């Protein structure tokens, strides 16, 4: 009970390593990104982007979680550096056409019935 | 086995491969968990997760079991199991024209080592297996989605990932490539409850809760 | 051969040099001395940014053990001239 | 007469396109074993001009002969945007049309027409060598009753 | 007179056909059409990376072979001269060499191509 076998991290501190190793690997290639795939954004966009994409689970506590996410994050980095991606997977980050859903409780009320 | 419509038996099989199945039990005992053989002949050997490499090893090596090759390998998900993945592997001996299956388990974070040392064919298998299930290989030569999209998120085969999903494509004019959108449907998948109120097979009846 | 050698005057310009580049930090409010996280409120990914700013300044790599520890602009320069030989 | 001879240039060039009509070498899933069959001798596709040539910009139409999924709607649409224009779409079988058996599929695009434009489709699972046939015909008559240069005549 | 004319007017026929080409039909000109074909997905990388030749021995050899014709075609004048046991010794001699050439290439394991 509560003794599991790890991933590659044995505690947080050691993962929180990867996890810096990762954002320096994904900073460094955004420029690159934003050349090839002729992306009509700045690098500045780009990286604010890997910046919302790290944030979005700076609440995780679980080594294991974390190991997987960085795996995951791997994954991504190398389908764009080899260009497996096309431009069409790259700006699926940004949902440029999805018109903004409102977040107030009156805005949602007026236009249907979900929460 | 005079009954046109019934399935013959074949007991012969059926001993041999219970007896090979005790054999295979009592020189793996570190790892054999249970063994068992279906009506229709079919045996099949649960280990721990520990025993991949070992129980393989020998299923491939040893000179009474010579299972050359990798029929397949697959994984089955179970949501109600506190491991809720079951990975499955179906080998082939032509040496003994015999089958065996090999079943462990697994659950979202606990990984499972690679058998491509074993068998070069769960290369690809275990990257299904991971793009479909989520289950994680260790040491595995590269591990990535092979079916699934690129920047896909989720796991379609999961029991509880949605069958239409959540996304779908089309394609824009405004910025002149294909978009990804949350799924509209035009007509709703319509679920079927076909499940009859009546058992149909008392020999398969669980003990009451 | 003829071109400058490196001083810890040197490293200390080139250092706060980057720092003033860096968007998130107020250029009136940088100390040789301020803490990056207690000081300037920046945040641990902010950091990583930094030091990857000082190896394309350096032309060095400084691992994830070391860069862990650089918390203020004058560690950056003790670290810079320690690995660097520079004792002047 | 100037509406007489535009009538009789576009009855030239609407003759010239449905006459030598190149689809491109490009099939997806099951349906392409059909449209196999159209070039094969019973039917012969080739003796009314339609001549399969693989280069996208050298083809005037796209069979979308299968299902066409998610990770190939990009392949898709650029081989189509790097079709040169005047360029005709089929669609060919149920996949292509809507989905058909995959409808409900988290990875198939519900219809091609999400991502090109379609001129005919083409029903069956697969469609006969010879309804595909009827498609090609289909379109052929579609091409023989423009109106480009009359259009233009009078604007 | 007649071959310079005949020249000029086998490349007048082939440019104005050109011409025709690109001013007659209805262009409809956007970024996705004009970009390189790679058989659906954007190429990774650049068309003009270096391409390794595999034949770059047989293909030195070929200039050296290619002057061999250039010493041979004569041969059909040569004959002509009263001088034959001379010619002929010479002529022979010629394309022995160029086939103990040939010989020592083949031999040496010249003409297979690199792996
Ligand atoms: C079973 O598993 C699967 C596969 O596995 C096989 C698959 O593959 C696929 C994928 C499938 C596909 C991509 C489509 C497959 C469909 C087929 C039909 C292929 C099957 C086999 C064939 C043999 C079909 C056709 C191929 C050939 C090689 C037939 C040869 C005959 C021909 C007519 C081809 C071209 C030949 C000639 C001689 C030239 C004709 C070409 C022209 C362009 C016409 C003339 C040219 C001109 C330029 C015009 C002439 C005049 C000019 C230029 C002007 C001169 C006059 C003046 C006045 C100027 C799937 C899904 C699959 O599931
Ligand atoms: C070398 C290049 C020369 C370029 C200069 C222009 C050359 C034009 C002469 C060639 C004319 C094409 C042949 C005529 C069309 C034909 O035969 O199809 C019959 C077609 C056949 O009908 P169909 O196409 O519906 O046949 C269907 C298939 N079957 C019959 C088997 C079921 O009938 C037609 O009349 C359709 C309209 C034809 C329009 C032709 C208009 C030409 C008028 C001249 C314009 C000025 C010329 C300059
Ligand atoms: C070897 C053979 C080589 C020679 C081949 C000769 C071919 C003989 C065909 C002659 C007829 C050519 C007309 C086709 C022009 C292309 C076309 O359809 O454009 C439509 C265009 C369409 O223009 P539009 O105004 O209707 O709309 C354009 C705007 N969008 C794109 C939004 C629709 O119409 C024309 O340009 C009018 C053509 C005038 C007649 C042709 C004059 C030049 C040739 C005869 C002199
Ligand atoms: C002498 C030069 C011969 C080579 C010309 C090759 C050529 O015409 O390619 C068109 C090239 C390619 O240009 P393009 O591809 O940008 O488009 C051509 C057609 N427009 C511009 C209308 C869209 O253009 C030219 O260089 C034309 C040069 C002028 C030729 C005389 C035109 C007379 C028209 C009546
Ligand atoms: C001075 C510029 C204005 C002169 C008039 C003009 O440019 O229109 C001619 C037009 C205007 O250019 P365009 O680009 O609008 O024409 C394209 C061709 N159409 C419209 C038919 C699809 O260009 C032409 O010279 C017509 C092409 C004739 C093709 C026959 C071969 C010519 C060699
Ligand atoms: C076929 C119908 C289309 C018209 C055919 C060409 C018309 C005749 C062109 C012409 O002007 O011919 C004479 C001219 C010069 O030739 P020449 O006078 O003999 O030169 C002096 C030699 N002492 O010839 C020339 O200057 C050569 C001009 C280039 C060739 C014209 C284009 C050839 C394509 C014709 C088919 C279109
Ligand atoms: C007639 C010439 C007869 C010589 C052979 C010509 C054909 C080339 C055969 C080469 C392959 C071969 O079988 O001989 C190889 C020869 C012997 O060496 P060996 O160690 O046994 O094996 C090769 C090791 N690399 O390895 C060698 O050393 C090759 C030596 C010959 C190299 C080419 C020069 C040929 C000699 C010139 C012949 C023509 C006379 C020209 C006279 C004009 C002088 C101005
Ligand atoms: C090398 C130099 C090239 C010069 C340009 C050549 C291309 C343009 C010529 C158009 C002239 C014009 O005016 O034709 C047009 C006129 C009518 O004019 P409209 O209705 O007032 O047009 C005003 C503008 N609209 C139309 C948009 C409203 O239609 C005709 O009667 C004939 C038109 C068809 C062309 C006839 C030629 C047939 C050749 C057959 C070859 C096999
Ligand atoms: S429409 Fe039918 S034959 Fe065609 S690809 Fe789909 S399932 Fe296969």
């Amino acid at each position: 009970s509560t003794s599991v076998k790890p991933i590659f991290s044995r505690d947080m501190n050691e993962a929180k390593r990867r996890v810096r190793e990762l954002y320096r690997a994904w900073y460094r290639e955004v420029p690159n990104t934003v050349h090839l795939f002729q992306l009509d954004i700045s690098v500045k966009q780009g990286r604010d982007k890997v910046r919302e994409m790290f944030k979005k689970n700076a609440h995780i506590t679980d080594p294991r979680v974390v190991d997987l996410l960085v795996i995951k994050g791997k994954m991504e980095l190398e389908e764009t550096i080899k260009v497996w991606k096309q431009r069409t997977h790259v700006m699926r980050f940004f949902h440029e056409t999805e018109a903004p859903r409102p977040k107030d409780f009156l805005s949602k009320f007026y236009v249907g019935h979900d929460p | 086995d005079t009954r046109p419509t019934v399935r013959p038996r074949n007991d012969v099989a059926h001993k041999q491969l219970s007896a090979f199945g005790e054999y295979v039990a009592e020189i793996l005992p570190k790892y054999v968990q249970q063994v068992q053989v279906s009506c229709f002949n079919e045996l099949e050997i649960c280990i721990h997760p520990d025993g991949v490499i070992p129980v393989l090893t020998f299923l491939r090596d040893h000179s009474n079991a010579q299972f050359k090759s990798l029929a397949d390998l697959t994984a089955v998900d179970i949501p109600t199991r506190q491991n809720r993945f079951e990975i499955v592997y179906n080998l082939l001996s032509l040496r003994f024209n015999s089958r065996i299956r090999v079943k462990t388990y697994t659950d979202e974070l606990t990984p499972i080592e690679s058998s491509v040392p074993v068998y070069k064919a769960a290369n690809w298998y275990e990257r299904e297996i991971w793009d479909m299930f989520g289950v994680f290989f260790a040491n595995h030569p590269d591990l990535r989605r092979i079916l699934t999209d690129y920047g896909f998120e989720g796991h379609p085969f999961r029991k509880d990932f949605p069958l239409s999903g959540y996304v779908e494509l089309r394609y824009d004019d405004e910025v002149k490539r294909v978009v990804a959108e949350p799924v509209e449907l035009a007509q709703e998948f319509r679920k079927f409850d076909l499940n009859s109120p009546w058992e149909a097979f008392p020999a398969y009846r669980q003990p009451p809760e | 051969s003829d071109a400058p050698p490196l001083t810890l005057e040197g490293i200390k310009d080139r250092v706060l040099y980057v720092l003033k580049l860096y968007d998130k930090i107020d250029p009136e409010k940088l100390s040789v001395n301020s803490h990056f996280m207690k000081d300037l409120g920046l945040d641990s990914l902010d950091q990583v940014e930094i030091i990857m700013a000082m190896e394309d300044e350096f032309g060095f790599e400084i691992p994830d053990i070391d860069a862990e520890k650089l918390m203020c602009p004058q560690e950056i320069v003790d670290y810079i001239a320690d690995k660097k030989d520079v004792y002047e | 007469r100037g509406e007489y001879v535009v009538a009789k240039l576009d009855d030239l060039i609407n003759w010239a396109r449905r006459s030598s009509l190149w689809p491109m070498t490009f099939g997806l899933a099951c349906c392409a074993v059909e449209m196999m069959h159209m070039a094969a001798p019973r039917y012969d596709m080739d003796r009314f001009g339609v001549v399969f040539r693989a280069s996208p910009r050298q083809s005037d139409v796209m069979i979308v002969a299968g299902t066409l999924t998610n990770k190939m709607a990009p392949a898709l649409r650029k081989v189509y945007d790097q079709m040169p224009e005047p360029r005709y779409v089929v669609s060919m079988g149920s996949c292509a049309n809507g989905g058909g058996y995959y409808h409900y599929s988290y990875s198939v695009v519900r219809g091609c027409d999400r991502i090109v434009p379609v001129d005919i489709y083409v029903p069956g699972c697969p469609p006969t060598a010879e309804a595909l046939l009827y498609g090609i015909l289909q379109l052929q008559k579609k091409i023989k009753r423009e109106k480009r240069l009359r259009i233009w005549y009078r604007r | 007179m007649n071959l310079m004319l005949a020249l000029l007017t086998n490349f007048t026929l082939a440019t104005l056909l050109v011409i025709i080409a690109f001013w007659l039909p209805q262009l409809n000109v956007y970024s996705e059409k004009t970009s390189p074909y790679e058989c659906g997905f954007d190429p990774m990388g650049s068309a003009r990376l270096p391409f390794s030749m595999k034949f770059f021995l047989v293909a030195i050899t070929f200039l050296l072979f290619d002057l061999e014709i250039a010493l041979l075609l004569p041969l059909p004048w040569a004959s002509q001269t009263a001088n034959l046991n001379t010619m002929l010794t010479m002529a022979l001699f010629l394309i022995i060499l160029l086939a103990v050439s040939l010989a020592y290439e083949w031999t040496q394991k010249g003409l297979e191509w690199t792996e």
